[PDB]
């Protein structure tokens, strides 16, 4: 038992900067769509939904391009369906202040985030009501609406009189 | 093993002109009604293309070493399925990487050794006399290989073993490219009614396959099949046909190519940049 | 309309631009700024941030 | 500590992901590799197979 043939093999790895080619990670997670999530597929690290889109990709091709040439389209190496990729934050947050010595109550309007609450034309705008009727507007919005304090009295949202 | 030839009469190389011809896919993403530029190894629009050929109609038979540049344009007006295959390596003597790109009738296989390659590798058609289908026996293509690595099988893809003399009803392209030892193959087939003198279509071409040997090309040579009928008294000296074939050998030069995608993302059209001073101002404008 | 049109396309190459920005090294070894985060650690790559 | 009526702007928006998936193949699928085990011979140490 001691002078017998032994077939030795040595297998050694690598340290150094190259993506994980040769990797035993799991075959497929739950897939998750319509949700901001991050995903890692071969070529990107990305942060944002998966819809369902209605183009059909050539079959030798794994990542789409648009006219400002960002991946904004992926193929799902699983069963070969295509699904876009959009950011999930888009611009900023907004307060709306009756001024000094009127009020003290504000409302926060959202610039391009879809949703007391009204759904605005603008984005989203929280803490104000919204009034079918329509008077002269001073604190201006976007796309035709205005933020006004009327009658107690709150904040309230309407379309501006011309 | 392999048999040397006997001098005869041949017949000069012809040079045609290209006409829109040489456009692949230079990526793998998907673009859609959009006029992106990127600098990649294409053949210019207008080109001064070889073209060799292969019709009996006479003894034409030259398939000359042609040196292997950075990146080959090969296009094939394949009508009988005459051609076969293409062999690559640099000095062709069992010392490097050669490779053997053979499309066998049964399956095609991607072999890359030192074969032993001999002056004039071919593949041998015989005609049974009781059998009338035209079979394959002299598989003379290399003596022996020492050692090597990589290995591939392709898909069974059939083929024809009859040869006639009509008109070509079918056309083939293939790119061979090097980049980073990175082997890289591009192939469409498209029908056509042509002899002669390419028509100015567009089509561009799909990979098959994508092979990393990562080894230095410099030579490349390409391989035909010749009949051996009752007519022909079967020797490979000076009684022999080939049916009727054509085949261009065209080489790429490192040129910006603007591409023209549409709603379904697909190439339609391709403007240079270094041809015409037209095409430069369409190109620079991107539109 | 020239008037109506230049107004327009300027602004959309200008925007187009900004993310062809983007897309340029700066001389550095990379583009995207989490590449180089990955292969190199911090310490030595704060040069290539800045 | 006075502000009057007007729209204003503060700081920004960021919806942050919560989870992360990666989904490299759709199913394991090894590559062929049992001849560096079973063979018919193997190499010596002066010259071993790499
Ligand atoms: C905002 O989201 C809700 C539910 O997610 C959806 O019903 C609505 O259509 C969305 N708004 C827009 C403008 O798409
Ligand atoms: C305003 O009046 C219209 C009249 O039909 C009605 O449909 C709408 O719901 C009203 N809006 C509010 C906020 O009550
Ligand atoms: C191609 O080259 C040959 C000789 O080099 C020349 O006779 C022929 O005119 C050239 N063709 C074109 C289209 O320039
Ligand atoms: C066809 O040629 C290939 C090339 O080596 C060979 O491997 C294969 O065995 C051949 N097919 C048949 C049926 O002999
Ligand atoms: C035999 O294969 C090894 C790789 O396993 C290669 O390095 C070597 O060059 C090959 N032998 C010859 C004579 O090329
Ligand atoms: C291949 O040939 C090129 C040029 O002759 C040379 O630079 C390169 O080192 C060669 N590679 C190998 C593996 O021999
Ligand atoms: C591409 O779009 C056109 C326009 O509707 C359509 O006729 C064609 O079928 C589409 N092609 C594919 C492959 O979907
Ligand atoms: C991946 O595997 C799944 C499950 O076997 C199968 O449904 C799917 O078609 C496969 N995708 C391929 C082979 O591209
Ligand atoms: C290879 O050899 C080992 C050890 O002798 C044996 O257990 C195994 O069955 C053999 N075959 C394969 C495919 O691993």
């Amino acid at each position: 038992v001691g002078y017998q043939p032994y077939r030795v093999v040595v297998l050694s790895f690598e340290l150094l900067h190259a993506p994980a080619t040769v990797c035993g990670p799991k075959k497929s997670t739950n897939l998750v769509k319509n949700k901001c999530v991050n995903f890692n597929f071969n070529g990107l690290t990305g942060t944002g939904v998966l819809t369902e889109s209605n183009k059909k990709f050539l079959p030798f091709q794994q990542f789409g391009r648009d006219i400002a040439d960002t991946t904004d389209a992926v193929r799902d190496p699983q069963t070969l369906e295509i699904l876009d990729i959009t950011p999930c934050s888009f611009g900023g947050v907004s307060v709306i202040t009756p001024g000094t010595n009127t009020s003290n109550q504000v409302a926060v309007l959202y610039q391009d985030v879809n949703c007391n609450v009204f759904q605005t034309r603008a984005g989203c705008l929280i803490g104000a009501e919204h009034v079918n009727n329509s008077y002269e507007c001073d604190i201006p919005i976007g796309a035709g609406i205005c933020a006004s304090y009327q009658t107690s009295q709150s904040i309230i949202a309407y379309t501006m009189s011309l | 093993q392999c048999v040397n030839l006997t001098t005869r009469t041949q017949l000069p190389p012809a040079y045609t002109n290209s006409f829109t011809r040489g456009v692949y896919y230079p990526d793998k993403v998907f673009r859609s009604s959009v006029l992106h530029s990127t600098q990649d190894l294409f053949l210019p629009f207008f080109s001064n293309v070889t073209w060799f050929h292969a019709i009996h109609v006479t003894k034409r038979f030259d398939n000359p070493v042609l040196p292997f540049n950075d990146g080959v344009y090969f296009a094939s007006t394949e009508k009988s399925n005459i051609i076969r295959g293409w062999i690559f390596g640099t000095t062709l003597d069992s010392k490097t990487q050669s490779l053997l790109i053979v499309n066998n009738a049964t399956n095609v296989v991607i072999k890359v050794c030192e074969f032993q390659f001999c002056n004039d590798p071919f593949l041998g058609v015989y005609y049974h006399k009781n059998n009338k289908s035209w079979m394959e026996s002299e598989f003379r293509v290399y003596s022996s290989a020492n050692n090597c690595t990589f290995e591939y099988v392709s898909q069974p893809f059939l083929m024809d073993l009859e040869g006639k003399q009509g008109n070509f009803k079918n056309l083939r392209e293939f790119v061979f490219k090097n980049i980073d030892g990175y082997f890289k193959i591009y192939s469409k087939h498209t029908p056509i009614n042509l002899v002669r003198d390419l028509p100015q279509g567009f089509s561009a071409l799909e990979p098959l396959v994508d092979l990393p040997i990562g080894i230095n090309i410099t030579r490349f040579q390409t391989l035909l099949a010749l009949h051996r009928s009752y007519l022909t008294p079967g020797d490979s000296s000076s009684g022999w046909t080939a049916g009727a074939a054509a085949y261009y050998v065209g080489y790429l030069q490192p040129r910006t190519f603007l591409l023209k995608y549409n709603e379904n993302g697909t190439i339609t059209d391709a403007v240079d940049c270094a041809l015409d001073p037209l095409s430069e101002t369409k190109c620079t404008l991107k539109s | 309309l020239g008037k109506l049109q230049d107004v327009v396309n300027q602004n959309a190459q200008a925007l187009n631009t900004l993310v062809k920005q983007l897309s340029s090294n700066f001389g550095a070894i990379s583009s995207v700024l989490n590449d180089i985060l990955s292969r190199l650690d911090p310490p030595e790559a704060e040069v290539q941030i800045d | 500590f006075t502000v009057e009526k007007g729209i204003y702007q503060t700081s920004n928006f960021r919806v942050q992901p919560t989870e992360s998936i990666v989904r490299f193949p759709n199913i394991t699928n090894l590559c062929p590799f049992g001849e560096v085990f079973n063979a018919t011979r193997f190499a010596s140490v002066y010259a071993w197979n790499r």
